[PDB]
């Protein structure tokens, strides 16, 4: 035990956040799904921005923070 | 876990049945610190109880959906309670820790139970 969070925390913590805003997100493109029903091979629900831009938000933003975190301890002296 | 808050001395004669003892007796103040608590229980039972609330925001109709979250929510809820209750030991009180977990547990049972009146 110890009164403060380590390195390895933060990772942790971020990685939370991660996770956890991929369950936002879904639950924000859950609201505006109007139709229950799926395309089939009448209107369909097209794919909602929100994950059409997630899909390169969530990697490359994710993919930034290892930059930042790797580089900022590896290279501590 | 603790802060060494101070020290203090006493002198006291204690009576047993093989006479009277001087006795003397370091008393050292200890104050806890709950930032690995909150980090290792609370946050964990924060955060799980916000993942109940999100069954909300899903649509009633996908009773799966709803089911899924909120059986998953409640259980590892119980989980969380018998690690949390695994670091302290076997005393038969209900501490602090236990309160906020037990009311963690109505909120995510509430939840579950919230949907199956819904539907
Ligand atoms: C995991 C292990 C398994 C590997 C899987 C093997 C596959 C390899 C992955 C291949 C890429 C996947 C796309 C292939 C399909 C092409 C179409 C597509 O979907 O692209 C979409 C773009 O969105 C993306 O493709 C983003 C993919 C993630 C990369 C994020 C960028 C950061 C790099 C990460 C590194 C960290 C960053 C570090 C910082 C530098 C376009 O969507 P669309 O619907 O096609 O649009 C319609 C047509 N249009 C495009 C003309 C408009
Ligand atoms: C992590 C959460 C972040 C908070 C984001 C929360 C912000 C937020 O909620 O945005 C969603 C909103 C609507 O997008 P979204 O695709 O989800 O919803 C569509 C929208 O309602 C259209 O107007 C609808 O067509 P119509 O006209 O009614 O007929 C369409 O229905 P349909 O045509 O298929 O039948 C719906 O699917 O805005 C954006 O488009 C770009 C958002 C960029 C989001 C990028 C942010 C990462
Ligand atoms: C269990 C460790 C959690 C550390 C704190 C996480 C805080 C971010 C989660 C919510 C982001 C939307
Ligand atoms: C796309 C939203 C991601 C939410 C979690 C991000 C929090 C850390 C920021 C990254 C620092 C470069
Ligand atoms: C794992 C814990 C289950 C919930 C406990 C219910 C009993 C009441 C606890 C609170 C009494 C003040
Ligand atoms: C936890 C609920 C997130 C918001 C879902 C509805 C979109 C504003
Ligand atoms: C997804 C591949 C990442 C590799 C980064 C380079 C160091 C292992
Ligand atoms: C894809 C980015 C990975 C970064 C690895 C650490 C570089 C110092
Ligand atoms: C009796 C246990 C709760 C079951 C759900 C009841 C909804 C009216």
């Amino acid at each position: 035990k110890v009164a403060y969070a380590t390195a390895m925390d933060w990772f942790i913590a971020v990685c939370y956040a991660f996770v956890f805003s991929a369950l936002i997100e879904f639950a924000t493109v859950n609201y505006f799904t109007k139709r229950g029903y799926a395309w089939d091979g009448k209107t369909f629900n097209s794919v909602s921005k929100i994950d059409r831009l997630s899909r390169i938000a969530f990697p490359l933003l994710f993919g930034i923070f290892n930059l930042v975190y790797w580089a900022t301890y590896l290279n501590r002296e | 876990q603790f802060s060494f808050v101070g020290l203090r001395n006493t002198t006291e004669v204690v009576k047993t049945t093989s006479g009277d003892y001087v006795v003397m007796s370091v008393y050292f103040d200890l104050s806890r610190r709950m930032g690995y608590f909150t980090i290792q229980t609370y946050i964990p039972c924060t955060l799980i109880v916000v993942l109940s609330w999100v069954s909300f925001w899903i649509n009633k109709d996908a009773v799966p959906a709803r089911t899924s979250l909120g059986i998953t929510t409640v259980l590892t809820m119980t989980t969380l309670s018998t690690i949390a209750r695994k670091s302290l030991p076997k005393v038969s009180y209900v501490t602090a820790m236990d309160l906020f977990v037990s009311v963690c547990f109505i909120f995510v049972f509430s939840a579950l139970v919230e949907y199956g009146t819904l539907h």
